[PDB]
């Protein structure tokens, strides 16, 4: 990665620590801002280097391949080359390749990073990253929302626990996260509990809902 | 498209 | 984090740690200072990170989510927003989605952060989480100092160590649990220990009971 | 810490290597010189930093909370505050509170100790600590030196190794220390090697014993 | 509102 | 290695961390990006430091050999020497056995990675010996792409796992590649998911494919 | 020759 | 510790290591180079951390003060105090009490040991220190090299082990250990390769007797 | 070590790893590479330390310091001193015993690495000591090359791999290791594989051999 | 009051 | 003598 | 007096 701006390499338990998380973790929610929290500040090559020391799962890396390619080329599409010398101040655009770190070397990464004003192609290519890995966790979630009930015997608490995974797992706009959470999680809860909960009223919060259900 | 799993971030 | 300034990304055992005291420790009272401990001069992008690294226990992280959103309001009443371009020699004022991290830049943080004078806003949001993690630790506590009664057979210094752990989970103000000590403590020993401490007098320490009941 | 003067945060393993000598070794001697080589230089909120995350334990965190208060207390007493607007181009004087660190910021501790010249305040802050955890391992120590006798079949070294166990952990003057050793090593061992120890002399090292009963 | 969990901070 | 320039010695970790991989991966795909993220910057003595550490695997670490010493006289070949005392301000040009740090010195190296204009000695020696990595990680392969056929009660998610591992393995040109995925992928399904793949059209991305059979 | 295993590099 | 001149406190790790290093290996000989190897460049209060910090073994750590004293005590006595005040521009001179820092501040050690010229009281702390150890070393070996006599069944690699393991405990004059290499060492070996060695001639090296008894 | 130029002590992971490596390998041939792996500019006092903390193999320890022995003679013999004193601009120069760290101090050995022009003592001492340690290896190998055989149900890459095994342990020079390789390896194959390899050719690579009998 | 454990420090 | 065991260094 | 057990050192 660029820290405050110095380059450094990747570091070793930085490396380990993300192979550890997606052997355990597989393609869990958390697994994202864990990536996110392993590649601050990170090149593109950096971010390469943590995708390519996966082992297995090659399917999901083959999707975030794809996704990483419609990146691109959206990327290109939006940005068309200007043909002509670069001038001895100046350096070229980058293409949607070089985001990626696939046709760019590290030095013009660095160059691209630490110029006046900046081009944040390690950012570019980590949302990218990102978007892939939503679509992954999206996909790999084994539930639905509208699966979520409150058993006779379940304590309020873990079924809110079940509820809100699912939900995290889902990936749904805050408008249709906002409508699952004022009809479904009311809904879907065990008689007592459900009727505790609408006696409440349409608006109170999870807090009050908890200790109501408590 | 999917909006994320950063609940804070 | 931001320590004396240079901006670091945050450590890998920084996370890793932070994940082990969530998997461990649940919601123990020191799990707050440990929270703390992991995440001075930290920017609300890095308590973000280490919010969003938390696997599990989506009710509790969705309490936090409402306290957060409560407190950013609360900011946004108290410092009502002016019109105006940002002159060329200043920088805006963050809102109440800035200082959570969710509508500002990493940039716009270290602005803030580093500015003469500064704008601590991963303090503030800092304490913000903090009041967040105070109610869920207090609302998973499953005992009430009411409760904490000493055994026949059971020796004075682990009845006080109940009786501080469940104290120190309540989180009354300083003047109840003054009240708390002076009365239930004394009050709620076993018959021999009772009388010792009765004999003691109101106005002793914790270490004269403690040594008078050994 | 501030070290040679720069202000960093306390490291992730200086942290979990607290909670793991507090859990480990409870309250042994050797847990005060660890805890004092886990604090060196440390400020007011790394010392409260390291007592508020200990988990149980929680009576003797609480004659270790009285202790400081008393220490606090007497500070105020001796040190007298004086009416009056702090200049331009001075700081004010720190109270008992301060030292603690329970009413100043962290920047006032830093201002504090890198002053010209300076005020200790984490200095002062750790010995009232030590203080505290001295009147916590005093009291904590299940034997006394009086109950120390070599058996019958027991090796000197292994006796030796009891008495200056214990005698370490009672915490005496160096003088009813030296008397301890002086009569109660060499009375208390078995008949031979306490034979041996009269035939030695009353100023015999105590290698020379050890050697002389091997 | 709750007081915290900081003994001695 | 060389880092922004400095130059450090290779730490422990990354050493432990490089005979740990070899040790649990033997030769898998992933050992390869592994190696070139624990050898970034890296000189020469750096990179035969790490070959040199590995124990077992004689076999392959002598065909590696094979391939340094072909593509060092080949390097030669390339660049002929010429005779003449080195100038004062000048320095001489690595041969092909300079590059593997055989014949050359550290501050060799170091004067020739550092120069102005550079001379990447430690990323052309990383670059034969990713060469030769690759020829021993297509040679241990055990399967060919060809004989990956998904099975009646397999899953698709699985079957497109075992898929682009074997593929990855291959290291077949990206042309290749792209039949193997175009015409066998699709060709050696199960009978049903392979219909509904057949359905979708020659066109359809891996993830419309995963989640039609899914 | 190989191509290498650098999917995304 | 002091490294190149800036100050640091001990490191975590380094504790750990120490105590580790106590509680595996008790008082091998290599505990001295490793203790000598935890501590370079160690100001007295480092050296104190690591000798307080050990648990048990309390008799060793009494035998270890009582040599510390009486080298403090030569240290006094061969260097007189003078009387005076301080000078502006100097510093005093340290007594026996100081080198071990019961009575120096740390930044007395500090400015002793950066001064020009050096004052390297830590060398002199570290060195007494060794010679403690020295003498708890060579009292806690179990063996004598003359008890260390060749099986008829033993190799003859494992004889020399055991004898130079016996022979760096006894820690004897080096001409006293050539004399007890020229004559032990042949002499107590099984009678095969006693007359082997006997062959071999008084000047033999250790690897011509290993590999003509091999 | 000295790194850029900056001196350190010896880091504690640095010698755990390096007691590590010995207890577990003992003295394989990756030892050595490993060993100048933990050791890249290291002073003479350094090198002794990783050679002290080595506890038991006292033989191979007591023939290494025979080797050191012979190269300080050696190096005395052709470095005859000369008497006068010692220039105030310059510094005396190194006997054998000096270059071993035995009489010479460590800002001596810092004096002599430093200077310019440099005095490599510490890699002096250290091709001493890989010269120690290949007499070790070399020594210590239980097999010899001529007694590595392929099995009838073996395979040819488990054959290969013993065969390099057994040959890297001897330490031949590259010619006579060129004639084992040429000769032996291809004789002591079994029957069919040394059919197969007799009809490949005298010229063929190991990766043609091995993909041959595959 | 006790004297400390620091029996070197 | 040995030659070392150092195959690339 | 013993002489150590820093046999290189
Ligand atoms: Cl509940
Ligand atoms: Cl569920
Ligand atoms: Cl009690
Ligand atoms: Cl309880
Ligand atoms: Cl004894
Ligand atoms: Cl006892
Ligand atoms: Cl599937
Ligand atoms: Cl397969
Ligand atoms: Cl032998
Ligand atoms: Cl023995
Ligand atoms: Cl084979
Ligand atoms: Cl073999």
């Amino acid at each position: 990665p660029i820290v405050q701006m110095v380059h450094q390499a990747i570091s070793p338990r930085t490396l380990n620590a993300w192979v550890k998380v997606v052997e355990e973790k597989a393609f869990s929610p958390e697994v994202i801002p864990m990536f996110s929290a392993l590649s601050e500040g990170a090149t593109p090559q950096d971010l390469n280097t943590m995708l390519n020391t996966v082992g297995g799962h090659q399917a999901a890396m083959q999707m975030l391949k794809e996704t990483i390619n419609e990146e691109a080329a959206e990327w290109d599409r939006l940005h068309p080359v200007h043909a002509g010398p670069i001038a001895p101040g100046q350096m070229r655009e980058p293409r949607g390749s070089d985001i990626a770190g696939t046709t760019s070397t590290l030095q013009e990464q660095i160059g691209w990073m630490t110029h006046n004003p900046p081009i944040p192609v390690g950012e570019i290519y980590k949302r990218w990253i990102i978007l892939g890995l939503n679509k992954i966790v999206r996909m790999y979630s084994p539930t639905s929302i509208l699966d979520i009930r409150q058993g006779p015997k379940e304590p309020f608490r873990d079924y809110v626990d079940r509820f809100y995974k699912t939900l995290r797992a889902e990936q749904a706009s805050q408008e249709v996260k906002n409508w699952m959470t004022e009809t479904l999680l009311v809904q879907n809860a065990n008689p007592d509990c459900k009727t505790i909960l609408k006696a409440l009223g349409p608006g109170a919060t999870l807090e009050e809902m908890m200790t109501a259900c408590q | 498209s999917p909006s994320g799993v950063f609940t804070f971030g």
